[PDB]
């Protein structure tokens, strides 16, 4: 019996060789490979397959190979591949990615994904299903930015901040062991992963590893606090010895050093540079040079992505505001204007689409927008296949290189650049169940569902009171994750290997899972995902032009986004 | 007033198409979200006034035609549904494909 | 061109299911008086006892047609079906507790299946 594929694909989800948009972009991902089989494929309701003595199994307990969740027919669309596949979730991890049903009378099934009395089904059939986002520079500022974070998919994060002090509204930092206890207690009620960094400042090492053993998860070091050859020394000497990353935003005034001094300082140790294109702070005019070096783990902040013809308008105000500076202060405007250059963010969209730029990042509420980060990568890589046309390596009409190389940017890297890719930032088997379910139409605009822990979390769902979820109005809202104790089992603390050793979650009564940051002192750009080119960037001092391989790297500004004015109400 | 939770939610809808109409009145082609909450309120409206959910499954297919909206915004609805207190109680009306 | 936001552009071709499995066309009644209705993945030999059809060419198999489909009985309506192969173990357990096993033990199956008042058995 034969099903034509547009049926097939209306039924169950695309299939291999089916393409499908992503949202009003001009990007088409491509199903490579579906782990189903064909006529047994899973699917749940009335009448359906996932039923007992049919493709839901009646025999098994929950500890013989039957899952919590599966999340049927999902097009996975991750570091790993883009394709179809059932995913099935167990003790809040992902357990199995293959083929779920019943053995008794499925061909195909994937050993340990049996649908049995234990399994919540979730449909993914015609949904994308990503990784959730991991934000690694995050201002923690204002507590309702968590709820726009988990809006555009973004499921982890990093940064630092007490609320709205000057220090926060400024620096990734939360500074000293109360500050950090403080926070981690508050963490407690955020639900999304959080893992907070020290101040990354200091000319002895007790008062910044202190901070380390205290519970936070790695360093900011930051112009604001100084920027200098010895913070930046004391901070990678602590990091190397506890296993942690450090974040740097350089010193932008060329004070104590220009860059070539900061990468002296730094002396081959593994660094994250937070916002390289420099606009998010760094040394004038060249900070985006070290986007080349092999020891340089490079991210971008979100305002500079993509280049735009409203986009150096609006960086003057943001820049004095965030950094406290006054326009009645010459030499503070110079500063802020010599961060601002449409040469490096021209050059920075084409870094991006060359693997050269490895992150994104938000840079929430201190230059930085906490909802579009998923937003604006996919944005950037639409105004770039526009622009620069589809890439060499991609085949038959897809951008599906593309599309990896920068749903990396987003996912695996930051977790990989944060010593986290053990729990999180990719839909692998044994890593813990946070996914992102989009309709296609809103891909990267507006999530569907986020799933944290195996619970969702967050959903745009409609009317509480009405007969079903869907009628309006239909807004996001915190889910059944995200109450009472829930909160905690669905949700990481990712601290340092010491604060976990001296018993801090205990010592501070964290109900949180508690995740182990690690494994980030011998990582370089090559472990960056799709996004592993290293290379001598030249950044001309007087006109600001950027060079790579002899050739000059520059792009338009675009007037108009698609992820835009079609979907937002404001 | 005694609000309870979806008559302080279902005002915002209201909001929204009032926002969307005066947009709309500017000479603006709406967006997904403007259309959305026009056609909403528009139902609401219908329930308070006394049409029947018949009428309003109807007439929620002629508020705004393809040419009032962005491209591809009728392909994004593929129907819009809202409860409201109709003379006979809480109903529920959906429209299929409310924009050609 | 136009831009439907999220739109598919499927490749060419068919998708053909259940793919390699012997298939069987049967004949079924409802000789009830409410209508029946059989979804694509219960062993159909355990289908409502009033469905009347040859009960022993339902063991080990299934209706072959789309996953999460189904056949549609009005109350006395006949109609052919056509049924694939159960795939996997080839085992049914549950649902009218008629197997319990292997759908290899016809005989037992067939036994209960007669015991029980299911239509049918030859
Ligand atoms: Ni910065
Ligand atoms: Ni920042």
């Amino acid at each position: 019996m034969k099903i034509n594929r547009q049926q097939y694909a209306e039924s169950y989800g695309p299939t291999v060789g089916d393409e499908v948009r992503l949202a009003d972009t001009d990007l088409w991902i491509e199903v490579e490979k579906d782990y189903t089989t064909y006529g047994d494929e899973v699917n749940f309701g009335g009448g359906k397959v996932l039923r007992e003595g049919m493709g839901e199994n009646g025999t098994y307990t929950r500890t013989e190979n039957v899952l919590d969740l599966l999340l049927t027919n999902a097009l996975i669309l991750d570091y790993t591949g883009i394709y179809k596949a059932d995913i099935g979730v167990k003790d809040g991890y992902i357990v199995g990615i293959g083929k779920g049903g019943n053995p008794d009378i499925m061909d195909g099934v994937t050993p340990n994904m049996i649908v049995g009395t234990a399994t919540e089904v979730i449909a993914a059939e015609g949904k994308i299903v990503t990784a959730g986002g991991i934000d690694t520079h995050v201002h923690f500022i204002n507590p309702d930015q968590v709820d726009v974070a988990l809006a555009n998919g973004i499921t982890t994060l990093f940064g630092g901040g007490t609320g709205p002090a000057e220090g926060s509204k400024a620096t990734t930092v939360t500074p000293g062991p109360w500050n950090i206890e403080k926070m981690l207690k508050s963490t407690e009620g955020l639900p999304i992963n959080v893992g907070i960094l020290g101040k990354g400042h200091g000319s002895s090492i007790a008062p910044i590893m202190e901070q380390i053993d205290a519970g936070a998860a790695g360093l900011k070091i930051h112009e604001d606090w100084g920027a200098t050859p010895a913070s930046i020394d004391r901070s990678l000497t602590v990091a190397d010895e506890a296993d942690v990353q450090v974040a740097i935003h350089s010193d932008t005034l060329n004070e104590a050093g220009f860059l070539e001094d900061t990468l002296r300082a730094i002396n081959g140790r593994v660094i994250h540079s937070f916002h390289v294109e420099g606009a998010g702070g760094g040394h004038a005019p060249d900070i985006m040079a070290m986007a080349g070096h092999p020891n340089v783990l490079p991210s971008s902040t979100n305002p500079t992505r993509p280049f735009t013809v409203n986009t150096i308008d609006e960086h003057l105000d943001m820049l004095m505001v965030c950094h406290h500076l006054k326009q009645n202060i010459p030499e503070d405007v110079a500063f802020a204007d010599s961060r601002i250059r449409p040469e490096t963010i021209a050059a920075e969209d084409i870094l991006h689409d060359l693997g050269i730029i490895s992150m994104m990042s938000t840079d929430a509420l201190a230059m930085g927008r906490a909802g579009e980060m998923v937003l604006r990568t996919w944005q950037t890589a639409d105004k770039m296949k526009k622009q620069r046309g589809p890439l060499a390596e991609e085949k038959n009409g897809s951008d599906n290189f593309r599309l990896k190389r920068y749903v990396s940017k987003y996912t695996i890297n930051p977790a990989i650049a944060q010593g986290i890719a053990h729990e999180v930032g990719s839909i692998e088997e044994g890593k813990f169940a946070d996914l992102v379910l989009w309709e296609p139409k809103f891909f990267g605009v507006k999530a569907d569902r986020v799933i944290k822990g195996g619970i969702i979390a967050y959903a745009q769902i409609g009317d509480p009171s009405a007969s079903i979820p869907t009628p309006q109005p239909v807004m996001g809202r915190r889910m059944y994750g995200t109450v009472g104790d829930l909160i905690h089992d669905t949700n990481i603390t990712f601290m340092s290997k010491s604060s976990i050793q001296q018993g801090v979650p205990a010592k501070l009564g964290l109900k949180r899972r508690i995740g182990t940051v690690k494994n980030c002192r011998n990582i370089g750009k090559k472990d960056m995902k799709w996004n592993d080119v290293t290379t001598d960037i030249d950044i001309n001092p007087e006109t600001y032009e950027v060079k790579v391989d002899g050739e000059v790297l520059t792009c338009e500004p675009v007037k108009e986004l698609p992820m835009a004015q079609r979907y937002f109400l404001f | 007033m005694h609000l309870n939770p979806a008559e302080k939610e279902k005002l915002q809808i209201f909001l929204a198409s009032e926002l969307l109409l005066r947009r709309k009145a500017r000479g603006l082609k709406l967006n997904y979200p403007e259309a959305v909450a026009i056609i909403t309120s528009f139902i609401m409206e219908g329930a308070r006034d006394g049409k029947t959910v018949a009428m309003l499954m109807e007439e929620g297919k002629h508020v705004l035609t393809r040419d009032d909206v962005m491209e591809g915004v009728p392909e994004m609805i593929d129907d819009i549904q809202a409860e409201a207190t109709f003379p006979d109680g809480t109903k529920l009306v959906t429209v299929h494909n409310p924009i050609s | 061109n136009y831009i439907v936001p999220g739109e598919y552009r499927v490749a060419e071709g068919e998708i053909e299911i259940n793919a390699g499995r012997e298939k069987t066309t049967i004949r079924v009644s409802n000789t009830g008086d409410r209508p029946i209705q059989v979804g694509s993945h219960i062993h159909f030999v355990e289908v409502n006892k009033e469905l009347l059809f040859d009960r022993a060419e339902g063991i080990g198999r299934r209706l072959n047609i789309p996953s999460g489909t189904a056949a549609r009985f009005e109350p006395g309506e006949e109609m052919e079906v056509e049924l694939t192969e159960l795939g996997g173990n080839r085992e049914v357990f549950g649902i009218s507790d008629l197997t319990n096993g292997s759908v290899d033990n016809k005989e037992l199956i067939l036994q209960r299946a007669k015991e029980l008042g299911y239509k049918g058995v030859e």
